[PDB]
């Protein structure tokens, strides 16, 4: 495999491009709640797949957005929808475009620490409510949390749980 | 129950007579029936006040207390501002029918 | 003249004009008189919500009236009501109810409806004709009109025996006509006794019902009519693929109110010669999500070609498409934009494709149960 | 005998969140007091 | 407490949905109700049945 | 338990038996029986609804309320959707036999 | 967007100016008390608005301010007012006056290290009881504590949710 990395970055809020504005992101960090199982005979504690933990995405911004702080504490969920994009050269040119659609509701807003040489930055933070990476064109992961379908890799793993039982 | 019409003298029984028994609870100020003092409603009091928020959540909480006095088969659900005029407030009284 | 005490009031207040459901408007068309206590010019549209406004534009006796609290008695629907003028001949009756242009700039009779936009914000869902819809010549109006207003049309059969219903069907299959043949009746305070109501407004009434309150995507048959009793035909009914009266109609692309004599329409096919729109749920979520569509994305007629436009509204409608699979209006779908028709030939010309491809629910007008016992894998029995 | 055999549901309503696929309906304030409803029937229920 | 049918409603299902059980509680609305079971048990549209009280 | 069967006339006991007795249940609906306002099922009320993930679920719950009442000895598995033609689904009514 | 950043800044209280002054400012953290649910069938726990954090506004000076000081623990709430404004300039010179009006009450005084030769700091902290934050001209946040006002864009989000109900 190619050596590839992330070389630049991209947010759309609702449509339109913050195309001069994020330093930073921070897609959600997805993460199964374990629970530790040793029983009788059983040495180690494996760990089992009960269920994703709190989906969360920062993201930061320079300047003061209006587009930005328009979707702080709406009254109605999944108002904030966010799109977040990367770019992964690799060695031989071949760009990869990583995009991952969330539709979360916007979480935190702290405007740091505002020194007067220092740059300022508003820190966002936005309760993920749905999740959707693409590594190139293909949809890797899906995840609904209100709706039982967690799709990896474009098939459901909480339907065939289903039919397990 | 079969009552008659306050105007007119007609016998109306089912749906109209809800209705007038209603409004007997809601303009009958306290104390002005006869050998019954507990009876009608303190809207009287609140005529003439200035429309807040906390005066519209005041008649709420009196219609639903007089209306569930001397009307059991009316459940309250909402009292609703609809419009204001100069003066004249006006509001939707809603409520479920029981009994 | 104002007064300074708690007072009642029995007449309406407020605006209820602000809310509109766009998938259950009515478009509604029948005679009434216009006297001085019906203040409504006769081909002219105008919006109602409650009896109230049927008292008020039209008499309570005409049955323009006699049709609202048809509607009226189920749901809280939102009725386009045009009026038109009895006349003597009931050939030139029928002329009066298919209007046209005769005018010299009004649209008149069932082309009124048409101009239910830009007039109160109702895009018209339900055509229904109480009564002038056994002639043929305002059923085949009611079917041209449907696919120009994108609706279906709730006509009905004449209320003779069941084949003058089924030969009646026989001259459709235009995938835009719901007919209910039994002309059911109900009970009146003034002739106490049993009237004649033509049973096609008790059917939009309940596709109003159904609609807000079930969603577009279930299927309105099973569903209960109010302001109901008897219907003019007892139609029988069983279970097993008798010669029932209702199976009869049901397999003709007839509906019919069934069981307790008044208390349950019953079948949903429509009047298609194609089985692939042989359902009206296919049929109403063909239209009520693409419409649904365009509510919310009616940004898409400006904000001209850019990079991000064909990239803006490509999961601008799979992030609402989404939202219709999630309330079970759909099952799964996709939504992508065209590789090979979009062309920088006619991106110029303003066009630009997209390509919509989604299942939607079927109604489960025939459950089957293979009932099979066992006590671990198998009939131990036999 | 057989003795007491008891069944104790936790959990929680939160009467904002919209009903799902957002169909213009949130969760009801009336959606625990149909519990209540129910229960002041008197009578026993199957559980499926 | 008089009500009246459509021509499909039954008297034991009217009784039913009246009183909330049929025990003693049919033949309580046919002893006062005149002529009531000498009409056909699927009801016309427009009889009349007064249902007693204390079936 | 020896009845006989609906159509023929023929008794027949051990498990014919059990198979019809539970399609007097599933296309009884309620309220059609005489004296018996309390038997049947609900089924034909979700006769023509949409084919949902909670109609399913729906379906599951009130065949097992309905066989519960008048079918003890039948304890229901499952009930599932196994094809779908042009509005006729149809149903896996799997179970294990008691009794 | 033309990349935008905080160049200065500047700080009222009670109408007169700290123009050489305060260092650093910080901002409420506008930041929503959420609670995670999840249910039967649900997979991820989603978060829900159900109302805001504590907000609390620190700001710095290096001098013993008499104005500053003035306003520690007073009987009376909001007697604090204060006013702290940010201009953020743009790559055009278009600068963007971001203004927050807030009316808490001062909460803390810290002298810190008093070193020698080492400048010092007083570090404040205002328990905020009301807040508003413009970006440009326009008014973006407006948060009532104690009314039921929390106005995001212009628009109360708290009314909306009593028609919901």
């Amino acid at each position: 495999m190619i050596p590839q990395t992330l070389t630049n970055t991209n947010l759309f809020i609702d449509g339109v491009s913050f195309a001069g504005d994020v330093p930073s992101l921070t897609l959600p960090k997805l993460a199964v709640k374990t629970e530790q199982y040793r029983a009788g005979g059983m040495d180690a504690p494996v760990s089992i797949d009960m269920g994703l933990e709190a989906m969360e995405a920062k993201f930061s911004t320079n300047g003061a957005r209006r587009e930005a702080l328009n979707f702080f504490g709406l009254a109605d969920q999944s108002a904030f929808n966010g799109v977040f994009r990367g770019s992964f050269k690799g060695q031989k040119g071949a760009s990869v475009p990583v995009v991952a659609t969330l539709r979360g509701l916007l979480k935190e807003v702290d405007p740091g620490d505002w020194k007067a040489g220092e740059k300022a930055e508003f820190k966002y933070a936005v309760a993920v409510s749905y999740y959707k990476l693409e590594v190139d064109g293909r949809e890797v992961y899906e995840i609904d949390p209100v709706n039982g379908v967690r799709a990896i890799n474009g098939v459901d793993q909480l339907a065939g749980m289903r039919n397990d039982l | 129950m079969i009552g008659m019409d306050r105007r007119s003298g007609l016998p109306l029984s089912g749906l109209a007579h809800l209705k007038q028994s209603v409004e007997d609870i809601l303009t009958t100020p306290l104390g002005s029936r006869r050998m019954r003092p507990e009876y009608g409603s303190k809207l009287r009091r609140m005529v003439d006040m200035p429309v807040s928020e906390g005066w519209k959540s005041a008649v709420q909480a009196e219609v639903a207390r007089s209306l569930g006095r001397w009307e059991p088969r009316i459940g309250l659900s909402a009292v609703r501002v609809v419009a204001v005029v100069d003066g004249r407030v006006d509001l939707l009284l809603s409520g479920v029918f029981e009994g | 003249s104002f007064f300074h005490g708690v007072t009642v009031t029995n007449v309406d207040i407020g605006a209820r004009t602000i809310a509109l459901p766009a998938s259950s408007v009515i478009g509604l068309c029948d005679v009434f008189t216009p006297g001085a206590q019906a203040s409504a010019k006769p081909n002219v549209p105008v919006l109602l919500t409650s009896k109230k406004d049927a008292a008020a534009a039209f008499g309570i006796g005409s049955s323009i009236y006699l049709a609202c609290e048809a509607i009226y008695n189920r749901a809280q629907a939102v009725i386009v009501a045009v009026g038109v003028e009895t006349a003597e001949t009931p050939e030139a009756q029928a002329s009066a109810v298919i209007g046209g242009i005769s005018a010299a700039g009004e649209r008149t009779g069932l082309q009124a409806l048409l101009d239910g936009k830009s007039r109160f914000n109702a895009q018209p869902r339900l055509l229904v004709a109480p009564g002038h819809s056994a002639q043929q010549a305002v059923a085949t109006a009611m079917d041209g009109l449907a696919e120009k207003l994108r609706a279906i049309a709730i006509l009905d059969g004449p209320n003779s025996t069941d084949e003058a219903a089924v030969a009646y069907a026989k001259n459709f299959g235009s995938k835009r006509l719901f007919m209910v043949d039994p002309g059911v009746q109900v009970w009146d305070s003034a002739t106490n006794a049993a009237r004649n109501a033509p049973a096609s407004a008790y059917a939009a009434g309940l596709f109003a019902w159904t609609d807000a309150e079930y969603g577009f995507w279930s299927s309105p048959s099973n569903k209960e009519i109010k302001g109901v009793t008897g219907t003019s035909r007892p139609v029988e009914f069983l279970d097993g693929d008798e010669t029932c009266r209702a199976n009869l109609l049901n397999n003709a692309n007839i509906a019919t109110i069934i069981r307790d004599d008044g208390y349950r329409l019953w079948g949903n096919r429509t009047l298609s010669s194609d089985s692939k729109w042989a359902f009206v749920t296919r049929v109403r979520t063909m239209d009520l999500v693409m419409d649904a569509i365009l509510a919310g994305h009616k940004w898409a007629v400006d904000r001209g070609i850019t990079k991000t436009y064909v990239k803006d509204v490509t999961e601008g409608l799979r992030a609402f498409m989404r939202d219709l699979k999630n309330q079970g209006a759909v099952i799964n779908f996709e939504v992508y934009a065209d590789p090979d028709l979009n062309s920088a030939s006619q991106l110029a010309q303003g066009k630009v494709y997209w390509n919509i491809r989604f299942t939607d629910v079927p109604p489960a007008e025939n459950p089957n149960f293979r009932v099979e016992v066992t006590d671990q894998w198998l009939t131990e029995v036999l | 005998g057989m003795g007491e055999e008891s069944i104790l549901l936790k959990g929680a309503v939160f009467p904002l969140r919209r009903q799902v696929g957002n169909q213009e309906k949130v969760v009801g304030l009336e959606q625990l007091e149909a519990l209540r409803r129910l229960a002041e029937r008197r009578e026993p229920l199957i559980l499926s | 407490t008089t009500c009246r049918t459509a021509d499909g409603d039954m008297l034991d299902s009217l009784c039913y949905h009246v009183y909330g059980h049929l025990l003693g509680c049919v033949e309580a609305t046919l002893d006062a109700n005149p002529g009531l079971a000498d009409e056909q048990q699927p009801f016309r549209a427009g009889l009349l049945i007064s249902f007693p009280d204390m079936p």
